[PDB]
């Protein structure tokens, strides 16, 4: 509210996080503390706004950061000298010795590739692998191989979907998940004539979807139904599913 | 190349950044397009910390505010790689035609209605 | 981060703190220098706070209420500038600029 | 161990690696189901075919040309 | 007490957290050490008992790092205050005369005693307490029958003492080493006049210090700091001399002859030459087979001569 | 209409006369040593200057452009100059020599483990 006031901040270019978009965030800082955020100007990805989670990192970031290492006698929990904590993981690691296929890494939520890397050359180096992420029980393959990286990601553009005819979701709440691509949907929605349908969990999203079940069955039923007709008549269709 | 009046190691040591200054998005006008800017990273240990008797921010970067306001991208970089120290450049980000009928308030049969 | 006390101050006229951050230990507040110091160094703010508490509210039957602060004895403008505010709902009593509350009746 | 092979999407000096690799990853798979393979790349690099032995242990060559049959052949060379 | 990294940084302001309180101090040793330990980053409570004398340590630091207490050894309160707040403590402390009101005694031992039981009722981390070379229990110089009363105190209560014996010290306005020699009216003492031993640069000696007192697994060690080779007798006197003036001149007078003009010195406005120095010159470096030194906490302390002929080169002929 | 020690600037074409007279201009800089020990009165020797000299002469072996090597014989003949008298001081003489290690405690070993 009235922290700061903009000649004081260094405004500096940044990438957004809390969401999968990499939306185009600007970081107001005043040096120590981070003021606010702004979003920047980036006309494919999400061209001026910001996921609304993202506004107010600044708050969810000043307020119970990890400073120092700690480590537990047990249930009584004291701060330690870095180097401390360093000799006793490698102690504690020369007293388990989980050498084979073993000491399972996993990906966190909101980190960076470099420490990832370092991470998976880090196990890969101490003898196995098993890093996993944060899903509830993917410890398992995601079903769609790590070869042909086109398979893996959003792989149309993100301004081309204001270019497609009719598109339906599976497994997904876009309003739940990635704000700014609902904001496009809408975009679209009020541009160009689109016959969207969910499919999976109920949602109020503001574009008029035409739920069609909560079952893998009534999945399989409505493609083969109707949008077996609709997808490809259509011209460029997308068809977007959750993770 | 050596550098001849440069007396810090910055030439080897740190990486620099040529951008062009995004346009604001609170503000409408748009002057930061019109630069080019040179600006040195906190990518450091000395990064601003924070001082214990009054509590200002005593910074430990002896070139930690500086900005260049050059006039084209090239002779940004060709004075980059002149003065001679790592840099990463940054392209920038312009805003796309949309064609704006004002009259965009009319309609077939739809269900959506706006103000 | 360890054991010592003078118990001589509290925060101000108001016991606890003034605002969003603004702390009142002195441990935290470096300690080390506190001593052979007579703790008659300057406690002054009142905390204003208090201050409007102090203030009486004044009632408007218009529906805009002008703010100056300015004196009647000055010879030049000295108060807050001439912010109009609005007395409509009832708890909306504050100019933004000397916190005088302001009720419509 | 687990394989890795990043093709740039140019015609010249990847469809070797281009009309290999729309052909001889169910070859890899099911010759090797418990190595990993992974193919990731578009823009424009250089072909090179890159694996990693199951103790932090990396190869690799490049895949210049062979219009095909000897990608495979210096595939295999990088296994042994 | 925990901490990060390491001691040495690159830079000032950089500033470290540990708050430390230095004994003395407004002397010879005690110069270079808070110079070492302003220099990067560290709180200082540097008590005093002059007013005049304290103000050259404040340009050591900018801020906060330098105050000034006003203890005395008498009042318990003031020690008391002094290390409420502190982190690490050290005291290089101890005349080396009586003065018109101090015994030999109650300067490093009850003296000791007073400000190790405010360590141990304020719990303090890192106790070192400097204490003389030949610090027997022997009688022949009392000084150091006393230096090693104070050390029995010292590890009576409080086993967080770090008890560190330099040698005879070097450095720039030596007292007793080189200022005998620099003014040196006529140096005249030594009834033996040579079988002297081992001397320690000053900055070495403040190096020592600053590296042992932030290092932790050294508690309760006792550390004697050896002259680095020569262990040399008063034939430095000729190396001194060695500067073109030669103006030395001992004269080697008898022993109980040599008494009264220490037993003048109790006279005087200031400080000359008290007996338990006197005795102390028929002493040597009584040198401690177990104790750690410059090898064990990482340095090589400078020699003799050349450093003396940066440190004794105002006083030149021509 | 003056000099102080004939300070001259006049830069030469080609890359063998700059060489000859930045030779000449080491012969004078390192002529100089005992003079400088004499004027400031350093703990050091005349052996250290030289050889901090020949260091810093050194820095600058492998840079190309004449076009550079000339504000280089520039900036060494003009700080010879302000040597050659008391316009330095030893306070603004010593910035030169990184002289002593105990000033610094233990510090980097250049490992990665220690940066931390
Ligand atoms: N021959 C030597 O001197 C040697 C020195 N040492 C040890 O090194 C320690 C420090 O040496 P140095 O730097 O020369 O000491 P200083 O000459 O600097 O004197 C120590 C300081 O502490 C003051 N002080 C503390 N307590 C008292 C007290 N009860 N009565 C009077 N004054 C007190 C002294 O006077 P004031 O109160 O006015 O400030 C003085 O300023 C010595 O104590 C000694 O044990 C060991 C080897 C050789
Ligand atoms: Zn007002």
């Amino acid at each position: 509210a009235f922290r700061a006031r903009p000649w004081e901040l260094k405004k500096t270019e940044s990438i957004d996080v809390m969401d999968a978009v990499g939306s185009n965030i600007r970081i107001d800082s005043k040096g120590v503390e981070v003021m606010r955020v702004i979003p920047r100007v980036h006309e494919d990805v999400n061209e001026e706004w910001i996921n609304d989670k993202s506004r107010f990192a600044c708050d969810g970031l000043k307020t119970q950061r990890l400073t120092t290492p700690l480590i537990r006698v047990g249930d009584k929990f004291v701060n330690a000298t870095w180097d401390d904590a360093l000799s006793t993981i490698a102690k504690a690691y020369q007293q388990k010795a989980p050498k084979g296929d073993e000491f399972k890494a996993v990906a966190g939520a909101l980190v960076e590739v470099e420490s990832m890397v370092a991470l998976k050359d880090m196990t890969n180096a101490l003898g196995s692998e098993n890093t996993t992420t944060d899903t509830p029980n993917g410890n398992s393959a995601p079903a769609h191989g790590i070869t042909f990286r086109s398979n893996y990601l959003f792989n149309s553009s993100i301004a081309g979907i204001e270019d497609a005819d009719a598109i339906l979701l599976v497994g997904t709440n876009p309003r739940r998940e990635a704000a700014v691509m609902n904001a496009r949907i809408r975009k679209a929605w009020l541009r160009q004539e689109l016959e969207i349908a969910s499919v999976g969990p109920t949602l109020d999203a503001t574009f008029d979807v035409a739920e069609l079940g909560n079952t893998h069955a009534d999945l399989e039923k409505a493609l083969s139904g109707e949008f077996g007709e609709v997808l490809k008549n259509a011209k460029n269709p997308l068809i977007i599913v959750g993770s | 190349e050596i550098v001849s009046g440069a007396p810090a190691e910055l030439s080897r040591n740190r990486v620099v950044r040529i951008y062009q200054q995004a346009k604001p998005a609170t503000q409408s006008g748009e002057y930061g397009t019109f630069a080019w800017r040179l600006d040195w990273d906190i990518v450091d240990v000395a990064n601003r910390w924070e001082n214990d008797l009054i509590g200002w921010q005593s910074s430990g970067d002896y070139m930690q505010a500086t900005q260049m306001k050059f006039t084209s991208k090239e002779s940004a970089i060709k004075f980059a790689n002149k003065q001679g120290w790592d840099f990463y450049i940054q392209e920038p980000h312009h805003r796309k035609f949309r064609v704006k009928q004002y009259a965009n308030n009319f309609v077939h049969s739809y269900g959506k209605l706006k103000h | 981060i360890p054991e010592e006390y003078t118990k001589q101050a509290p925060n101000r006229d108001s016991t606890w703190a003034p605002a969003q951050a603004s702390k009142t230990e002195i441990y935290k507040n470096n300690m080390v220098r506190f001593e052979q110091k007579d703790l008659s160094k300057q406690p002054m703010p009142y905390a204003g706070i208090e201050l409007i508490a102090q203030q009486p509210v004044r009632f408007v039957h218009g529906n805009t209420a002008v703010c100056d602060g300015a004196n009647h004895n000055g010879p030049g403008a000295q108060g807050h500038p001439k912010i109009f505010i609005n007395v409509d709902a009832p708890g909306s009593h504050a100019c933004q600029y000397c916190g005088t509350r302001y009720e419509k009746e | 161990r687990e394989i890795r092979f990043h093709l740039c999407q140019n015609g010249s000096s990847s469809a070797p690696l281009r009309q290999f690799v729309k052909n001889q990853i169910g070859a890899f798979q099911k010759a090797n189901p418990s190595t990993k393979v992974l193919v990731r790349e578009a823009n424009g690099v250089k072909p090179i075919v890159f694996a990693r032995f199951d103790h932090g242990h990396e190869s690799k060559i490049g895949l210049d040309v062979s219009s095909e049959k000897e990608v495979a052949e210096r595939v295999k060379s990088l296994i042994e | 007490g925990k901490t990060l990294i390491a001691k040495g940084t690159g830079g000032r302001s950089s500033r470290t957290g540990y708050t430390a309180t230095v004994f003395g101090a407004n002397g010879f040793l005690g110069s270079y050490l808070t110079a070492k330990l302003a220099k990067h980053g560290t709180t200082v409570v540097v008590p005093y008992r002059e007013e005049m004398a304290k103000r050259h340590l404040k340009v050591t630091g900018d801020l906060g790092v330098v105050n000034f207490l006003e203890m005395d050894l008498r009042n318990l309160e003031s020690i008391d205050e002094a290390v409420r707040h502190s982190d690490i403590v050290v005291n290089l402390i101890g005349r080396e005369y009586e003065t018109k009101n101090f015994n030999y005694y109650d300067v490093h031992v009850e003296g000791a005693r007073r400000i190790a039981e405010a360590v141990k009722k304020h719990n303090i981390a890192r106790y070192i307490h400097v204490s003389a070379f030949n610090a027997e229990i022997d009688s022949p110089s009392e000084f150091n029958h006393t230096k090693g009363l104070g050390e029995q105190v010292t590890k009576d209560i409080v086993p967080w003492a770090t008890i560190v014996r330099p040698a005879p010290m070097f450095g720039r306005e030596d007292k007793w080493f080189l200022d005998r020699m620099a003014r040196s009216p006529c140096l005249v003492s030594a009834n033996k006049f040579q079988e002297t031993s081992n001397p320690v640069h000053v900055i070495d000696v403040a190096a020592a210090l600053e590296r042992i007192c932030f290092d932790d697994s050294t508690v309760a060690q006792t550390f004697e700091l050896y002259g680095p080779q020569k262990f040399t007798q008063k034939q430095i006197i000729d190396m001194v001399s060695e500067t073109l003036r030669k103006e030395v001149r001992h004269i080697e007078l008898p022993k109980a002859l040599y008494q009264a003009y220490t037993k003048a010195t109790q006279a005087i406005w200031w400080p000359t030459y008290s007996p338990d120095q006197v005795e102390r010159q028929f002493l040597s470096q009584k040198i401690d087979p177990s104790a750690k030194t410059f090898n064990d906490l990482d340095l090589t302390p400078m020699e003799l001569p050349d450093l003396m002929f940066k440190l004794i080169r105002p006083y030149r002929v021509n | 209409i003056a000099t102080a020690f004939a300070e001259t600037v006049k830069f030469s074409g080609s890359k063998q006369e700059l060489q000859k007279r930045t030779l000449a201009l080491y012969r004078q800089f390192l002529r100089g040593a005992p003079t400088f020990a004499d004027l400031y009165e350093v703990q050091f020797s005349i052996p250290t200057i030289r050889t901090k000299i020949r260091q810093e002469f050194e820095r600058h072996r492998f840079v190309d452009d004449l076009s550079i090597q000339n504000v280089l014989y520039a900036k060494g003949h003009m700080e010879y100059q302000e040597c050659i008298n008391f316009w330095k001081q030893q306070a603004q003489f010593l910035k030169y020599f990184p002289e002593e290690d105990d000033i610094q405690g233990r510090h980097q070993p250049s490992n990665f483990v220690d940066k931390f």
